[PDB]
């Protein structure tokens, strides 16, 4: 039980940091029209 | 008559206030206005309240919601919450109304007498909404006031009076806080609690001295960051990051304003420290509690051994145990074993409820809680007929738990839908197609087939 | 348009008003006399407050026969003293 | 191109046959697991112990359901709104008496639905769209909360979720009925407006249309082939059918322009839908549908029924025998 | 041939502000009857001498609790004429016995009729398919089979639904607890083609008006539409790229998009209507006859199958001599069914 | 059926002597019933102990008898087991315990006789349905 929960802890972890970092790297340009948005 | 059409401004009458967005001054004048409408309501509601308020009933039988948070700050009652003298909350009724007149004028001053825009009558008070430095100067003096606001509160609570303590021995009482917990590992150890049953995150504050340290925590916080804000502008990482327009600060404040208002539903559901049931009445769980403690109470008086006593089930019919052991009330109240309250504590021992307390120690006064409570849960229809809703006519009550509660989730839900709304829209405005698709460049004509 | 003459027109005529200021309050309080002179109740045979049982009664006078209906009415409105 | 960079290029790629997006990186592996589990809870999960009174109720089709009957069954009354994750269990078997895998599957399917409103935003800004469709998946959304963790955090326990099966949503709305006289609330009713209004709005919209198809084909043939995909030109006439909807009612309760149109086709329902889950979040606090039992009263003092009096005995008819060995005291608080 | 049938086809069918038709002859009394016997009933009429209820505003009801009632369960399936053998003329008794229930339910039949009949009459003035009209057939199939066929299958007309707001709730409630209602096939489909029609409702119309093309300047894009314009006003090729990838498939072609528009409710619908048919004769989808045999036999065995029969047993038992008073059902207290405290 | 002066006509004492009491007494006594008594007492029950109603014949067979107006007043004044045997105003509301129970402080004599009317002819009128509970709703 304690190796699944480490195992779900660093899923999760990993995850969110890719949800996070990745509405972090540029998102706003990330469309089709008008990319210089900062 | 600048931008008050649908032709000049390019938006309709329905969403007219869009029309103010590029004009400051009248900007200004509608908050100001605004303002001034809640200003009023706060005075006049408790002017109201105050007329209607007979002291020698519980405030909880009376639809009071105003009142009550006065006398959570300490003003007007004494030992038990019992109302000593009405005239603080006429006070702070008259004050808050005679407020909102100023307050209108200003408004009504500033929207439709005072210069449309700002910029070229000061630089000062003038702002573009795409100058983040004016936009986070701004923000700062704001958390500047709400660092004020916030350390208002410790004042009161240290050097005014103290606060109505609902904890404090022998009953509750007025008390001042003269050692607020102080240690971040406390403080900050709230924000880092489970939201689930038993742990009940921030809502979880059972104790004045850490409510009043943490808005010294928040106080200091607040003042710190309106000054870096002011002092700074935002990073590049930061500038990346957000869509920086009057629209998108509006959606990123409603998602706030959302987050908070289901906070402040979870708060006045289960929290009975900073909503004292002496004023709000009951707890959801607290009823259910002080229902199971009243048919204890009442057959043990009968002779009934209520340690042994086996229910249907084969569980305990008063007592059992709960998943990790503590003995706690039996029936469906076992869900609600995680409540805590004055009235029950005496009778709690490091296993949880003590057979031998139960059976020598419990006082009338704990009867008497226990049957109020019992008979005050937080269950009343639309039309206030109070109790279950097969309960027949008679009893006028609704709690103001529910009351609370049930407006706080629409109020919040609702903003959390504008937040959508005023995000995607402010999304698609930065980058240029809120209107709709240019036929001569539609985006997905350029794409491939997906097959 | 089918001719007649729109409702802006008409409504905001200072002739409706001097026909309608007269002619709805008078319906107004011909709907009211009709509940206070008590005419309501003998027109529908809905029961007054005092009507629905007789004093030391506590049964419902339901009908209970097809053909003998108006006759079991007329019956438990006589049984009411 | 760094590695980083590539790969955010491929999960906002507009050339996915599905689109992944940020939200779809939480959203894929969140209804995954949600789904996984369901699957094998409802074939052959073993009796759970819902009301925390040792008394398992059967949900899975191995252990004597058919569809129709079978459930994943709310997790028990013990645990209440307490975290009851698998590594909190002593054991699977633990953990599945207690029914664990539907904590499981309802915050992993919430997150994952939360998700994907968030990717029908993303797709539509990375498409170039105007970007309110989500509100729209909102609605249905917000009623997926209220019954799966509002009201059970108001109540003060999953057992009082919406069991995930047909007979356990039943019961779920009886006991609904019940508790809260749902179907006397405004809120309620406005969602039954809501629906039955999406409803009659549908097949109007979609006979209006196609009562004014122009005729591009032959008898033999489908109509659907006069029209064809990315075609320049509206494929019905809008000005005959308007002209037969307002001689239908009048002219001025018709709707000539089509944007407006279809956004009322939007906003009915919708909206209606949002009073019924904000009915449900509201219920959840206990604040109740009307109260007219015993309203009416004669001279004497007589209770008079009213037809609120039989809804009232049908109630008490739900309630005395709901979860018949629960409760040990008089009044149902929760 | 210019005779007084072409002058009077003449006058019917002028455009004018309310269009009236052959099929107004039908349809104007009728449908003006049966919403003036609902206003006149809710406000005046009692239902004491019928079901033992106040049901008028005069007596204290409000709006959530007046109804014009069904008519005593003695008068049978009786037609309940002003001028029949029951009432024999006597208006004020043709109240007190139920007459409006079939006055407002027949009027309210002959004018559903009227009104599908003027869709028929008006497309084929204009020139339209009518595809209205067969929509329409739905509500028909509903009304009929639940205010005619269901109380003509019973014992009498008492046991059709009544005409006001609790009224109808009691309705569903006892259709939950005598017929088991929820669990029949039929409804199932009733209440998927209800559904799933607001959410076909909502999601055409919150993809046109997420698909528009710029047609216009201004932050209000209602203004950039013209009913004759030949262009579609939002792209149909962007709509099913985005659905597409958004939910795996999409609608591409329109034509077929709006006639599964019309075609999922009123599928729905018919659905039900046949079910209640079946509930006219008690044809239950009551019970699983395997589920019972275990149950039975194994009282370690519970489903939220035999759950829900409890809570329908429940509901017949407590409400049974109330809403039912010509039974004279007396049931002490002691033969009631509760659980435990409760 | 009205509310007649037979129905307002109730015991006074034990001894058989009875009072008459007016239509407003009576709704007065509604009124205050329903403030200070109903939260527990709703439809002639006792939530906080449904085994104690109040209906007439369970009041008579109290100790000492309180199916008359003295006997009321006299319980509300100072309350006391079914038996006679203990006095329970620390846990009963009561004009000996107002301060406790501070509804019961802006009471006086005349609203007691109109509380106790209210409960003495509640049941000529509703029957069963009073003391009755859920099965009479
Ligand atoms: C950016 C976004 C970030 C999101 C990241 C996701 C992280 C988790 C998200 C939240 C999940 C919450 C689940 C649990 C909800 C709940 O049971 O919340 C309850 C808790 C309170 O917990 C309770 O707290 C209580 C604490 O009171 C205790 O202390 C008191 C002191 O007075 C008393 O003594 C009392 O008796 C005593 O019990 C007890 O611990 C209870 O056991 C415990 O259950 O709320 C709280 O923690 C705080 C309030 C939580 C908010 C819930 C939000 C719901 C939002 C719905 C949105 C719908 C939108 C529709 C979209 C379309
Ligand atoms: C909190 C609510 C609120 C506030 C503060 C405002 C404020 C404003 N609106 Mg908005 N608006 C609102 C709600 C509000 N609105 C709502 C609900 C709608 C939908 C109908 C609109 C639709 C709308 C449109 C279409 C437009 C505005 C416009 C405006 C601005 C100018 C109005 C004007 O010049 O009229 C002049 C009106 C008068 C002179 C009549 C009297 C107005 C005064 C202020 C009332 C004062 C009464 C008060 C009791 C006096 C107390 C004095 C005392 C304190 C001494 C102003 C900032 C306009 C704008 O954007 O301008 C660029 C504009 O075109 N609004
Ligand atoms: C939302 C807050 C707010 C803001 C940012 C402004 C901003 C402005 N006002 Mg307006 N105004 C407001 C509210 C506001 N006002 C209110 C409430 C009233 C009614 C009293 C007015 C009545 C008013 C008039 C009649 C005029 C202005 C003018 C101005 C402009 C010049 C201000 C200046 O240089 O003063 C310098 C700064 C001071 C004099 C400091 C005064 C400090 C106050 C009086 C003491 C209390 C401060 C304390 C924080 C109050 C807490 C309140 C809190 C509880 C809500 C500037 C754009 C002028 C203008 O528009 O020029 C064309 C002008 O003629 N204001
Ligand atoms: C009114 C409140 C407020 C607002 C709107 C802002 C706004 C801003 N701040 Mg400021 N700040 C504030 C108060 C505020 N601040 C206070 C009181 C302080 C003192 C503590 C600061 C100290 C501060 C610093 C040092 C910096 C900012 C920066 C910024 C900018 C970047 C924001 C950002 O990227 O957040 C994005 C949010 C995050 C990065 C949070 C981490 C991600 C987690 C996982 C999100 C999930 C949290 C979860 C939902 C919360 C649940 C509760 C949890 C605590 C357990 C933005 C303009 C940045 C800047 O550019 O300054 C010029 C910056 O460097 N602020
Ligand atoms: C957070 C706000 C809040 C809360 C919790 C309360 C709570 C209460 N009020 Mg107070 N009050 C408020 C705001 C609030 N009020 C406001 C804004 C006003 C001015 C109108 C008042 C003026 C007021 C008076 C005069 C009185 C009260 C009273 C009461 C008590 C009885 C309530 C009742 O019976 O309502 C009945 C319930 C309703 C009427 C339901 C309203 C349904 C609304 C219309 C739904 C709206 C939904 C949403 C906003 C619309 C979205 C549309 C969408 C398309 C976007 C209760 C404690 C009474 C009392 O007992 O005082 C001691 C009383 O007499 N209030
Ligand atoms: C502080 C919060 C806030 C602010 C400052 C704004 C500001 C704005 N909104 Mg946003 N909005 C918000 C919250 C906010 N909104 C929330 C919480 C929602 C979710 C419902 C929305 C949903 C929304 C939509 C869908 C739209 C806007 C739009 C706008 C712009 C025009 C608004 C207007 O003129 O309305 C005019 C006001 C009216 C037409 C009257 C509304 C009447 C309501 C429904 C009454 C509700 C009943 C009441 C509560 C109780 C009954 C009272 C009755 C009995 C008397 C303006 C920038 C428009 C926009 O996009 O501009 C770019 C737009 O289309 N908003
Ligand atoms: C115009 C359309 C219309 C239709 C289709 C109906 C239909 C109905 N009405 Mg309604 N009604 C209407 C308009 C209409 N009504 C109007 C305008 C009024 C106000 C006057 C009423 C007032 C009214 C009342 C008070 C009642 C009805 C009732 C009825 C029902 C029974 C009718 C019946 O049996 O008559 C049968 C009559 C005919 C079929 C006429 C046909 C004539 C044939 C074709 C020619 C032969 C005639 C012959 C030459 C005459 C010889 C007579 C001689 C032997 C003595 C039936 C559903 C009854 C009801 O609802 O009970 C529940 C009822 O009590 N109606
Ligand atoms: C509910 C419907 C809401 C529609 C929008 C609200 C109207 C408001 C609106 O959208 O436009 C406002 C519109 C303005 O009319 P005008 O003054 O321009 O009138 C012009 C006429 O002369 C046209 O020739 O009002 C109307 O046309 C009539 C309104 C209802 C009048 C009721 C008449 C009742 C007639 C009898 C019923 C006939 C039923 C026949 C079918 C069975
Ligand atoms: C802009 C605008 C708007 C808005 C406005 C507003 C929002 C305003 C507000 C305003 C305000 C907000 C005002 C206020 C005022 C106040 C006042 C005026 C007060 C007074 C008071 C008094 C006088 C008092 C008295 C008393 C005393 C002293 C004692 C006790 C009792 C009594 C109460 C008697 C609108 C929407 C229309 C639209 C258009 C534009
Ligand atoms: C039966 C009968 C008959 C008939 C009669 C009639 C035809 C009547 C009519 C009547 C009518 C025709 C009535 C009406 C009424 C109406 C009313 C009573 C109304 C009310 C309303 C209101 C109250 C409103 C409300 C509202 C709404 C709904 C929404 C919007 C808002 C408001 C709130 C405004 C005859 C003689 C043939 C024969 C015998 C039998
Ligand atoms: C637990 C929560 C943790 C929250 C941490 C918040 C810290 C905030 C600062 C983090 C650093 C920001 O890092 C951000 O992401 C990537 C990392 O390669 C950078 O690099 C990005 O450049 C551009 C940005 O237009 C993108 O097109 C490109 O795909 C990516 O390589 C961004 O330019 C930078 O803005
Ligand atoms: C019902 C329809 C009956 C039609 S009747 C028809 O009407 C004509 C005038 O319109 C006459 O010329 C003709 O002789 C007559 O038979
Ligand atoms: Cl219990």
């Amino acid at each position: 039980m304690e190796t699944l929960k480490i195992t779900v802890y660093i899923v999760v972890t990993f995850f969110v940091l890719l949800f996070v970092f990745g509405f972090l790297s540029g998102d706003p340009a990330r469309n089709p029209k008008r990319k210089d948005l900062e | 008559a600048t931008n008050r059409d649908q032709e000049s401004s390019g938006f309709a009458w329905w969403a007219g206030n869009a029309r103010l967005i590029n004009l400051s001054g009248k900007l200004l004048g509608a908050h100001v206005a605004h303002a001034g409408l809640i200003v009023f309501w706060a005075g006049a509601m408790t002017l109201f309240e105050l007329a209607h308020f007979i002291p020698e009933k519980p405030m909880y039988e009376q639809g009071l919601i105003l009142i009550p948070h006065i006398a959570t700050l300490g003003w007007g009652v004494g030992p038990g919450g019992e109302v000593v003298d009405t005239f603080p909350f006429f006070v702070v009724g008259v004050v808050h109304l005679i407020s909102s007149a100023v307050l209108g004028f200003g408004g009504v001053y500033h929207a439709i007498r005072g210069p449309e825009t700002l910029e070229e009558y000061s630089s000062f008070f003038g702002y573009d909404w795409k100058d983040k430095n004016k936009m986070t100067t701004i923000l700062g003096f704001h958390l500047i006031v709400l660092g004020i606001g916030a350390l208002l509160l410790v004042a009161k609570a240290m050097f005014f009076g103290g606060l109505y303590d609902t904890w404090a021995p022998g009953g509750g009482d007025v008390r001042v806080i003269t050692n607020p917990t102080l240690d971040p590992r406390v403080i900050f150890g709230y924000l880092l609690k489970s939201p689930f049953g038993g742990e009940g995150w921030i809502v979880s504050v059972n104790n004045l001295e850490d409510v009043v340290g943490g808005h010294i925590w928040i106080g200091l916080i607040c003042i710190a960051g309106g000054i870096w804000h002011i002092l700074t502008t935002p990073f590049g990482w930061a500038r990346r990051a957000f869509i920086w327009s009057g629209e998108a600060y509006l959606s990123y404040s409603l998602g706030a304003l959302s987050m908070m208002g289901f906070i402040a539903t979870c708060f006045v559901w289960f929290n009975n420290t900073v909503y004292p049931s002496e004023f709000y009445g009951p707890t959801g769980p607290e009823a259910s509690q002080a229902q199971a403690m009243t048919f204890l109470i009442r057959d043990q008086k009968l002779g009934a051994n209520v340690g042994s006593a086996q229910g249907p089930t084969g569980l305990g019919k008063y007592l059992m145990r709960s998943p990790t052991g503590e003995i706690i009330f039996g029936g469906e109240t076992m869900r609600f074993w995680d409540f805590r309250g004055p009235w029950l504590e005496p009778l709690r021992g490091p296993n949880g409820l003590d057979l031998n307390k139960i059976k020598n120690d419990i006082q009338p006064w704990q009867e008497r809680r226990a049957a109020e409570y019992m008979t005050h849960a937080p269950l009343g229809s639309l039309n206030s007929v109070g109790g279950v809703a097969t309960e027949i006519n008679s009893v006028n009550f609704v709690s103001p738990r529910s009351w609370l509660a049930t407006s706080h989730f629409v109020l919040a839900f609702f903003f959390l839908v504008g937040h959508l709304w005023h995000a995607g829209r402010a999304r698609a405005a930065a980058a240029g197609f809120e209107k709709g698709i240019d036929r001569e460049s539609e985006p997905v004509l350029s794409m491939p087939s997906l097959d | 348009t089918t001719g007649e003459r729109p409702f802006s027109d008409i409504i905001t005529s200072v002739r409706y008003w001097v026909i309608h200021s007269i002619t709805i309050p008078a319906l107004f309080i011909a709907g009211w006399l009709f509940v206070s002179t008590g005419l309501a109740y003998d027109v529908f045979g809905t029961p007054r407050p005092d009507s629905y049982y007789a004093q030391e009664q506590r049964s419902i006078p339901l009908v209970t026969d097809r053909f003998e209906a108006k006759q079991q009415v007329e019956t438990f409105l006589e049984q009411l003293k | 191109a760094n590695l980083w960079e590539r790969f955010c290029n491929w999960v906002t790629s507009t050339d996915n046959r599905l689109y992944v997006g940020w939200f779809g990186v939480i959203m894929i592996p969140t209804l995954l697991a949600a789904t996984i589990c369901f699957v094998i809870a409802f074939i052959a999960a073993p009796p759970v112990d819902i009301d925390g009174i040792r008394e398992p109720v059967s949900g899975s089709l191995l252990y004597g359901n058919n569809i129709i009957t079978g459930a994943v069954v709310p997790s028990s009354n013990a645990i209440g709104l307490h975290f009851y994750p698998i590594w909190e269990a002593a054991s699977l078997d633990e953990w599945l008496y207690n029914g664990g895998p539907y904590q499981l599957i309802i915050f992993h399917f919430l997150l994952g639905a939360s998700c994907y409103m968030g990717r029908q935003w993303e797709l539509s800004y990375r498409l170039g769209m105007r970007p309110w469709i989500c509100v729209a998946y909102s609605a249905p959304l917000a009623s997926a909360f209220a019954v799966f963790l509002i009201y059970p955090i108001g109540q003060g326990s999953f057992s009082d979720g919406m069991p995930l099966g047909i007979s356990g949503t039943f019961n779920f709305m009886i006991v609904f009925q019940a508790e809260h006289n749902i179907l006397m609330h405004p809120f309620h009713q406005l969602g039954v407006a809501g629906v039955f209004g999406g409803a009659l709005f549908c097949a109007m919209h979609g006979s209006l249309v196609t009562s004014s198809l122009i005729r591009e084909t032959t008898e033999t043939e489908s109509a659907n082939y006069g029209y064809k995909f990315g075609q320049e030109e509206e494929t019905y006439n809008i000005v005959a059918a308007h002209g037969y909807f307002g001689r239908l009612i009048f002219q001025y309760a018709s709707f000539n322009n089509s944007r407006s149109l279809h956004f009322f086709l939007a906003a009915w329902p919708v909206v209606g839908v949002w009073f019924a889950a904000l009915g449900i979040s509201t219920m959840a606090f206990n604040l109740n549908g009307f109260n007219f039992n015993h309203s009416v009263i004669d001279a004497k003092g007589n209770v008079i029924n009213t037809w609120a009096d039989i809804i009232n005995r049908a109630n008490l008819g739900m309630e005395v025998m709901h979860e018949r060995n629960a409760h040990n005291f008089p009044l149902d608080l929760a | 041939e210019r005779g007084w049938f072409d002058i009077l086809d003449d006058w019917l069918k002028r455009d004018r502000f309310v269009f009236v038709g052959w099929s107004g002859i039908l349809l104007f009394p009728c449908a003006y009857l049966a919403l003036g016997g609902w206003l006149t009933g809710t406000t005046f009429v009692t239902s004491w001498y019928t079901h033992g209820l106040a049901s008028s505003y005069l007596e204290g009801c409000n709006f959530l609790t007046v109804a014009v009632s069904t008519p005593a369960n003695s008068m049978g399936h009786s037609l309940l004429l002003l001028w029949g053998p029951e009432a024999q003329g006597d208006f004020t008794r043709w109240c007190q016995l139920g007459g409006l229930w079939t006055f407002i339910a027949l009027h309210g039949a002959f004018g559903l009729i009227g009104f599908m009949l003027r869709q028929f009459e008006i497309a084929r003035l204009v020139g339209v398919r009518p595809y209205n009209a067969i929509a329409f057939s739905a509500p028909i199939a509903v009304f009929v089979s639940v205010f005619l066929i269901y109380p003509l299958g019973q014992s009498s007309w008492f046991f059709a639904p009544s005409f006001g707001v609790a009224a109808i709730f009691r309705f569903l409630l006892f259709f939950q607890g005598f017929h088991n209602w929820t669990l029949n096939p039929f409804h199932m489909m009733g209440v998927a083609g209800v559904l799933g029609g607001a959410l076909l409702c909502a999601i055409h119309g919150a993809t046109v008006e997420n698909t528009l093309f710029q047609d216009g300047e201004g932050a209000s894009t209602f203004r950039a539409f013209n009913p004759t314009q030949a262009e579609e006003t939002y792209s149909m090729v962007t709509a099913n790229r985005f659905w597409s990838q958004i939910f795996g498939i999409a609608f591409s072609n329109k034509r077929w998009l709006h006639f599964f528009m019309l075609f999922v409710p009123v599928t729905g619908l018919w659905m039900s209507a046949i079910g209640v048919v079946g509930l006219a004769l008690n044809l239950r989808s009551y019970d699983f006859i395997s589920q019972e045999i275990r149950a039975a036999e194994d009282p370690e065995f519970e489903t939220f199958y035999t759950k829900n029969l409890l809570l329908n047993e429940g509901i017949r038992a407590w409400m049974a001599p109330q809403d039912q008073p010509h039974e004279n059902f007396v049931f002490p207290e002691e033969v009631l069914p509760r659980g435990n405290a409760l | 059926a009205e509310l007649t002066p037979e129905v307002l006509t109730v015991p006074l004492n034990s001894e058989g002597k009875t009072i008459t009491l007016t239509e407003k007494q009576y709704l007065e006594g509604k009124r205050l019933f329903q403030y200070a008594c109903a939260s527990c007492h709703v439809g002639g029950i006792t939530k906080t102990n449904p085994s104690l109603d109040l209906r007439t014949e369970t009041l008579a067979l109290a100790t000492p008898p309180r199916d008359n107006i003295e006997g009321l007043v006299d319980y509300m004044k100072n309350p006391t087991t079914y038996d006679g045997e203990q006095e329970i105003a620390e846990v009963h509301p009561s004009l000996r315990s107002a301060d406790i129970f501070p509804k019961m402080r802006n009471l006086t004599e005349k609203d007691l006789v109109a509380i106790a009317g209210h409960i003495l002819v509640e049941p000529k009128i509703l029957g069963d349905k009073w003391g009755g509970g859920k099965v009479y709703y």
